[PDB]
RNA sequence: UAAGGUGAUAUGAACCGUUAUAACCGGCGAUUUCCGAAUGGGGAAACCCAGUGUGUUUCGACACACUAUCAUUAACUGAAUCCAUAGGUUAAUGAGGCGAACCGGGGGAACUGAAACAUCUAAGUACCCCGAGGAAAAGAAAUCAACCGAGAUUCCCCCAGUAGCGGCGAGCGAACGGGGAGCAGCCCAGAGCCUGAAUCAGUGUGUGUGUUAGUGGAAGCGUCUGGAAAGGCGCGCGAUACAGGGUGACAGCCCCGUACACAAAAAUGCACAUGCUGUGAGCUCGAUGAGUAGGGCGGGACACGUGGUAUCCUGUCUGAAUAUGGGGGGACCAUCCUCCAAGGCUAAAUACUCCUGACUGACCGAUAGUGAACCAGUACCGUGAGGGAAAGGCGAAAAGAAC
RNA sequence: CGAAGGUGUGCUGUGAGGCAUGCUGGAGGUAUCAGAAGUGCGAAUGCUGACAUAAGUAACGAUAAAGCGGGUGAAAAGCCCGCUCGCCGGAAGACCAAGGGUUCCUGUCCAACGUUAAUCGGGGCAGGGUGAGUCGACCCCUAAGGCGAGGCCGAAAGGCG
């Protein structure tokens, strides 16, 4: 059983924006990012123990990189996923 | 005026693929080959 | 196996001041130290709209080769060289010419 | 930071484990993307404690 | 494959002289068959493609040897 | 560099 | 080993360590995602979808392991017919793919030359395919020689552009014999006496040596020129160390090194001694490889193109003697000489370098040298196989120009 | 207290050349006598790079068409706003599939790119943006066709099934 250690890294860091500042303060919904797999399950549980927060939903979208042009060079950023998890009427962070 | 190069993904991976490649003996003397030569992309990857 | 270490007092044998005395405050991998009042370069820093704002022209120390400095004997009142010999299973460094340990 | 904890069993290895990664592991994350740390240096160091302690289990567990 | 599975004769490649010496590769085959050997150590009929040269080897040494021989060959028959 | 996911997506016409 | 460090472009921020678990180097371990022989099935490579068996927070759902094909072996099942066999399931062992050349084998050109061209040449070359090794192949006479004699195979220099072959054209081209490198001989087709009896292969121990980290390593100062001296001038010292590289212009004596003397907890190759396992010494007698040798027909290989053509191999059809026997000695016969085919094993001298270390060069010095001295087989071009560039230099030190 | 190279000058030999030196240059060069050559270029519709010529010439890519006021700005015929004019309207509008792969939106900049200017842009830099039990893919089924355990055939590779 890895479960508990697996649910301690599928969360990266929380997402700060524009977007993500209307959802929370309208529909109570926090924007965060996750590993690459992070199953919605997954999501769902690291959220309730982690946060310990009672949840409703999760969203999740992939995110390509953008192509950038460093110096003489080409490059890439990495595809990360972020997810909208929607929080009940008893919201702490 | 249709030319000649009307791209499909489809067509262009089940045709020069790396699976198209390993299928056959000459295919995999072509990857062989480009190894050898140490070209980066060895096949027309999707 | 450095003959010159961090907290050493040293001479310079050749550069813009040979003869100068000094102390080292760090080595570079690439065979360079530091002294103090040695080789001073009038850097022209520019200005940072950041927490630093120095500007001017700041005095800075530059590196010299580790080649270029001697340490110190200190009672020949000359440079000397470095040899390093086996003491109670420890390895330590000592001059030549009389040599003592350091 | 190492011969500490090798002569623990592993009911207390799998313990420290999981408040390395649970505590320190996860916080300090969320932590450096909030931009709240300025002690980036602890990111590294927990993270080569826990690879420590895995390597531990491996050679406790099984083999 | 045109091998025969007594003597191992196969094909061979070999050049077809005119009257001017003009030399065009050709290939020699085999005088290969399908035959039925009756075998009463195993009291049944076994089918091996071979030579005319091999039938005349089995009728002069005897089946169960020829058999032998193919097992310790590697090949099943 | 190379992208590998063109995933068909088809709004409703 | 250590007073420094957290790889580079590439500074910074935040920190570790300084007498020992900072960092770095070496041995042995652990982790080792996904694709790829890919091997649970599939697939547009880095993706999708499973079955069975082991253990667990809300049934929820999780974690691990196994599950490809083929060949051999063993077990259990098992038809058309009794038996049986085929077939099926299970378990174990081995293989699979990749890699620059060298080696053996199976296939096999044309251009070109002949001043045309068909025999011939190019050439058993290029190329395709198969198999194995560190080398491979070959190898202990049914061989030569000449009636004097040598005794496995392989490689180099002669013999020798010789004898021969050849639209006797173009061309191809030996052998005998001699001088060298290196040398090693055996086993089965079978019984008896004697039975570890030598030599071998696999696993322990011990000595020596080498590889994988390293340690010490001699001896110079003063004036002149100068941005700076290692240069000039004057006087010294080391050398089993003036091989090289660096350092503000050219250093034996400033630094790293160099000759020299040492170093190994752990893993390893080589040469020996000592244990175990397995086949196996020595003597007597006998045996001594049959669809084979040879022959007819059609081809190929031997320098030798069917010619007077020996010898070898083979597709096809035939077919002995077996040691009082048989083979060869260049058509063939007789006499002599020599050897014993139709079953196998065998290191040395020989061929090559994808890769590792050191060293060398009347080799190149950025249109040269590898296509690539600069993150080049990259950019770019092509559906694809494939083709394929240009681009080095501030200064001793960024002191990279505050204002 | 100045090598090679570069650039002038003055002497010198029947010649290819040599010698001395002014300025730039900044650290290498090499007598004599022998030795070996990637040993000498004006041509090959030679190869590579650079730079001329035509020449400040042709052209600036559908003859659907622009005018004015204000704003911003160093600068406005082209950008923004406003009022008119004109063009498409089975399209020059709104949607997709295929194919592209961030060209989407905001802030900021005008070197290069835009066949002109440019404050503007599909340009540069930074940040933001793609939310599904019902859409689609995935998944269940199959057509043409592909592969193909055994199997048949084939010098090998391999062909067919």
């Amino acid at each position: 059983m890895i479960r508990e250690e697996r649910l301690l890294k599928v969360l990266r860091a929380p997402h700060v924006s524009e977007k993500a500042s209307t959802a929370m303060e309208k529909s109570n919904t926090i924007v965060l990012k996750v590993a690459k797999d992070a199953t919605k399950a997954e999501i769902k549980a690291a959220v309730q123990k982690l946060f310990e927060v009672e949840v409703e939903v999760v969203n999740t979208l992939v995110v390509k990189g953008k192509v950038k042009r460093h110096g003489q060079r080409i490059g890439r950023r990495s595809d990360w996923k972020k997810a909208y998890v929607t929080l009940k009427e008893g919201q702490n962070l | 005026m249709k030319r000649t190069f009307q791209p499909s993904v489809l067509k262009r991976n089940r045709s020069h693929g790396f699976r198209a490649r390993m299928a056959t003996k000459n295919g995999r003397q072509v990857l062989a080959r480009r190894r050898a030569k140490g070209r980066a992309r060895l096949t027309v990857s999707k | 196996a450095a003959k010159i270490r961090r907290d050493d007092e040293v001479i310079v044998l050749t550069g813009k001041d040979k003869g100068k005395r000094g102390k080292v405050k760090n080595v570079l991998s690439s065979g360079k130290v530091i002294v103090e009042g040695i080789n001073l370069v009038k850097k022209h820093q520019k200005p940072v709209p950041a927490l630093n704002q120095p500007g001017g022209i700041v005095e800075k120390e530059a590196a010299i080769q580790v080649s270029n400095v001697a340490i110190f004997n200190a009672a020949t009142g000359k440079a000397d060289r470095v040899g390093f010999r086996f003491e109670d299973g420890k390895k330590v460094r000592f001059f030549k010419s009389n040599s003592e340990t350091i | 930071m190492k011969a500490k904890e090798l002569r623990e069993k592993s009911v207390e290895e799998l313990n420290t484990e999981l408040l390395n990664l649970l505590r320190e592991q996860f916080n300090l994350r969320m932590q450096a993307a909030s931009g709240q740390l300025q002690q980036s240096h602890l990111l590294k160091q927990v993270r080569r404690d826990v690879a420590r302690v895995k390597t531990l289990l491996n050679e406790k567990a099984g083999a | 494959s045109r091998v025969c599975q007594v003597t191992g004769k196969r094909p061979v490649t070999g050049n077809n002289r005119s009257h001017a010496l003009n030399a065009t590769k050709r290939r020699f085959l085999p005088n290969l068959h399908s035959h039925r050997f009756w075998v009463e150590s195993e009291k049944r009929f076994v089918t091996l493609r071979v030579s005319a040269k091999g039938m005349r080897v089995i009728d002069k040494k005897g089946i169960d040897t020829v058999l032998a021989e193919l097992r310790a060959r590697g090949e099943k028959y | 560099r190379p992208v590998y996911i063109p995933r068909p997506r088809p709004p409703h016409p």
